[PDB]
RNA sequence: AAAAAAAAAAA
RNA sequence: GGGCUACACACGUGCUACAAUGGACAGAACAAAGGGCAGCGAAACCGCGAGGUUAAGCCAAUCCCACAAAUCUGUUCUCAGUUCGGAUCGCAGUCUGCAACUCGACUGCGUGAAGCUGGAAUCGCUAGUAAUCGCGGAUCAGCAUGCCGCG
RNA sequence: GGCGACUCUCUGGUCUGUAACUGACGCUGAGGAGCGAAAGCGUGGGCACGCCGUAAACGAUGAGUGCUAAGUGUUAGGGGGUUUCCGCCCCUUAGUGCUGCAGCUAACGCAUUAAGCACUCCGCCUGGGGAGUACGGUCGCAAGACUGAAACUCAAAGGAAUUGAGUGGAGCAUGUGGUUUAAUUCGAAGCAACGCGAAGAACCUUACCAGGUCUUGACAUCCUCUGACAAUCCUAGAGAUAGGACGUCCCCUUCGGGGGCAGAGUGACAG
């Protein structure tokens, strides 16, 4: 997606340096999006983080995202990430 | 430590025995806490009596 | 008694001499009698009393050249000028100065006077309160002062950085009453550039405290009653409102990007319930005093930029690359094109954009993503310019009750010009304690912004 | 990047 | 012989949890640095396993240490004091020293605990900051939540 | 309610005994009686002595009895077996803590000193405010104490829990504690001491103690001296401590004698 704040969610979502982890949730929360929207997951995304200094901005949005991602019921984080981003767009 | 009544087999401490009680009194002349001493509590009590007694005959002193 | 004490001290400024123990002075003395003993003693401690000897922690004399606190503090200042203080000061009692302040205002920083002279070029007076005489380094209300960095300015009430006694006191430059001040002396041409400028302690008299609202109605709304009222000083402010104007221009024409946002005042009544909600106007009179503020702290920053010596900057680096560059892509959508790369442009590309949008619907969003893209200022020992002002050399100097970088501007000043210590172990230590402060203070500034906002919200 | 200030500054 | 390994009852300091970005449980790997002659020790090697075993090559780009792991992959478990992670306590073997008793390491093997994220404290911050995962060596009968240097 | 320097005089209660006797002779007790901080009051005193009787004197757990895991101190005795004993160690009562199961609790907790499971008896409560007030009191010397309203007013009031108003904590290490000990060696004792040592406490380390001990000693400087020094098996022991057997060659001699290992004694001293 060629796209920073992707690769500051995954590293949001990061535990332990394990990036292969929160890369391989991201883009299977982002299939998610796009096979339930249809819209381009970047597109929700963004839309997501609009309704979550500017810097400072990026980084509460994505960790909001990310925090409340994980308090949410949904079994998989790919779900529980893509479920809170559908939520917040 | 053990108890030196219990130990020689002291059944009947005597004021008298100054020497005795000059082993269970301070410099000063404090009498020595059951803690250091070792002394059983049965005979802690019966030295106090005896150590109180020899005091009031001046055959040990209050304060050295 | 003195005959005795006089021997002993021309004993112990012998060359020979090193110190020595009650006990080794009697035998160094041949002292043998108890009354002479007796003496010695008495002679020690009256010397020791008198600053004379110092006793060392092991118990030896020798002489010394071969070897709540907050609030007490404030309480043991004077509310008065001392005599003594008025030495090495320039007298500026009889000159016309005046403080223009809100009116509820009581912590009078600055006090200005504007002459024009016969070639057409205008005197600039900026004098600011001598917080830094009153504020010694390491007194209790100097550690205070350090520890708070700002003055906090909530809805209901101001968080000072000094104790009120002085801030709305001897500090105050309070009207028609004798105060201590650093002075910022400028002679600016026809086209606002400084030609000559002097940097000097002075003792002024102020001849009235006015208002920015009085000001206004005076130079604006062509007041006729607050005209008489202050007939006097009429043609001053005039001259004051030409000059501001020629600063302005000259500022605009260096590439100054002019951040008029709209801000909200919450207003409150004396009891702290709320009255209004009304949008912040920057008036003529506070935009006058601005520019007047502004031209002392470059002209501070560029003399001591020159001296070079360590001193403290009020830093705005150039925007981050990338924010700006989607900041250019966004604004094309609205048909703004701009001249320049990201990567360097200048201050007034961006005030063009500004100019551009103005009245328009657009405004607000494109001005708030423009601000998104730029750097926060903050304090800097090095001199990195200031971007938004579009200046190489930017100080604050006019504050020192309010602001604890401006107290060390003040000290800075008072060490490197006034007094002439510019020696390498003064430098040094100023060199070591400047990046700690300007980061402190810069840490302070934000948690205050923060919290005032949090108040207004 | 539509809702924004933070930071110009105000002072 | 004992104890310093108590442990009444503190702190500093260090590891293992509070799963799912993980537990099983298979399949595919990708590291560096450091060591070895009185040794280093392969195959095959006992072994449920832990240890023994005999012996090649190397005296070190030629042998051995030596298989980095984390990770990818499906199979579960499936939000459950559990397939949370591991205490503890039975009972089971293997080494070593003089002997594991106070007071070893390891495995056999039940039990499977606490714990489902700790106020004040007091830092900093993008590749392996970091954190995770390691790994080797020293030391050294035994044996590092220590430590050193290196991935 | 409460009692502490000591002695004597007079006199309560309790426990362990034990088993002689008595033979249910018991228990709770409204009433009543006495006792009852302090204070106040009263008189001679700066205390005695009377009223007055309340108080976190309820003390927020009435009294008695039976039954129902534990593990441990402390006070006073008794029983047993190493034990004269001393001294440990078990068994049992009485008092007094501590941590906990059953069960019980709204929770907190209680827990054989129950707030468990039971029986008997006595005191008490049945919303709050008004109100311990009113009123008759009754007791006093008096203050008060004592008994105890209602109209009216208000949906609450109240209890517990509550959760607020990087590292910590969860589980196991370590090091200095402290404490438990005969001894638990410390230096270091922020800095480096508090994973730290010493790069490895089972042991040695290890200091320090409890015991066995030896003594130019564990051993040197010595020396003069001479046997090599010993190895080794046996006896012991926890080994030291070694005692024996047996086994030893002085190093080197221009050969005067001086000299290994030191037997050997040596002698200030050993370290």
């Amino acid at each position: 997606y060629n796209s920073k704040l992707v690769s500051r969610l995954i590293n949001k979502m990061m535990i332990d340096g394990k990036k292969g982890k929160s890369q391989t949730i991201l883009y299977k929360s982002f299939d998610i999006i796009k096979e339930r929207t249809g819209n381009d997951a970047m597109e929700v995304f963004e839309q997501a983080l609009k309704n979550i200094r500017p810097e400072r901005r990026t980084t509460l949005g994505l960790r909001w995202l990310v925090n409340y991602a994980r308090l949410r019921g949904e079994k998989t984080m790919e779900e529980r990430l893509a479920n809170e981003i559908l939520d917040a767009a | 430590k053990v108890c030196y009544f219990t130990s020689n087999g002291i059944t009947h401490i005597d004021y008298k025995d100054v020497d005795l009680l000059k082993k269970f009194v301070s410099e000063r002349g404090k009498i020595l806490p059951r803690r250091v001493t070792g002394t059983n509590a049965k005979y802690q009590r019966k030295l106090t009596a005896a150590i109180k007694r020899a005091r009031q005959m001046a055959l040990l002193p209050y304060v050295s | 008694k003195e005959a005795f004490m006089e021997k002993l001290l021309s004993f112990m400024k012998e060359e020979a001499y090193k110190p020595l123990t009650v006990q080794e002075l009697e035998e160094m003395l041949n002292i043998t009698e108890a009354e002479e003993f007796k003496e010695l003693v008495k002679a020690l401690v009256a010397l020791e009393e008198k600053g004379l000897i110092v006793r060392t922690r092991s118990d030896r004399y020798g002489i010394p050249e071969k070897m709540a606190d907050a609030m007490e503090q404030a309480s043991s200042t004077p509310d008065t000028i001392d005599e003594k203080d008025l030495k090495d000061r320039r007298d500026l009692r009889d000159q016309v100065i005046v403080t223009i302040d809100g009116a509820d205002a009581k912590d009078l920083d600055d006090a200005v006077t504007v002459t024009k002279l016969d070639d057409g070029s205008y005197k600039l007076g900026v004098h600011i309160a001598d917080v830094s005489h009153y504020v010694t380094e390491n007194s209790p209300i100097d550690k205070e002062a350090l520890e708070r960095g700002t003055s906090v300015y909530l809805v209901d009430r101001v968080i000072p950085m000094i104790p009120h006694r002085l801030s709305n006191g001897i500090c105050s430059l309070n009207p028609k009453v004798d105060r201590l001040t650093l002075s910022c002396e400028m002679t600016i041409n026809s086209q606002g550039q400084v030609t000559e400028h002097e940097i000097f302690q002075s003792v002024i008299k102020t001849t009235e405290r006015m208002t920015y609202s009085d000001v206004n109605k005076i130079l604006v709304d062509d007041d006729e009653e607050l005209k008489q009222k202050y007939e006097p000083l009429v043609p001053m402010f005039k001259d004051m409102e030409r000059l501001a104007q020629i600063l302005r221009d000259k500022r605009m024409d260096r590439g100054a990007v002019d951040f008029d946002f709209k801000e909200a005042k919450v207003l409150v009544d004396d009891e702290g319930a709320v009255k209004d909600v009304v949008i912040r106007e920057r008036s003529v009179a506070e935009k006058l005093i601005e520019e007047f503020m502004l031209v002392a702290n470059e002209t501070v920053a560029e003399h001591f930029h020159w001296m070079n010596v360590p001193f403290i900057y009020r830093i705005h680096e150039e925007p981050n690359a990338e924010k700006l560059q989607k900041f250019l892509e966004f604004v094309t959508t609205f048909g703004y094109v701009v001249k320049g790369t990201a990567g360097n442009i200048h201050p007034r590309a961006l005030q063009s954009i500004l100019d551009a949008v103005r009245d328009r619907p657009e405004e607000t969003v494109i001005s708030t993503v423009m601000l998104r893209s730029m750097k926060q200022a903050k304090y800097d020992p090095q001199s990195l310019g200031h971007f938004g002002l579009s200046t190489e050399f930017y100080t604050h100097f006019t504050s020192p009750i309010r602001r604890y970088p401006d107290l060390i501007v003040h000290r800075l000043i008072r060490t490197y010009l006034i007094n002439g210590k510019v020696d390498e172990a003064t430098q040094e230590k100023w060199a070591e304690r400047l990046p700690d402060i300007a980061e402190h203070t810069s840490s302070m500034e934000r948690r205050a912004v923060d919290a005032e906002r949090e108040t207004d919200d």
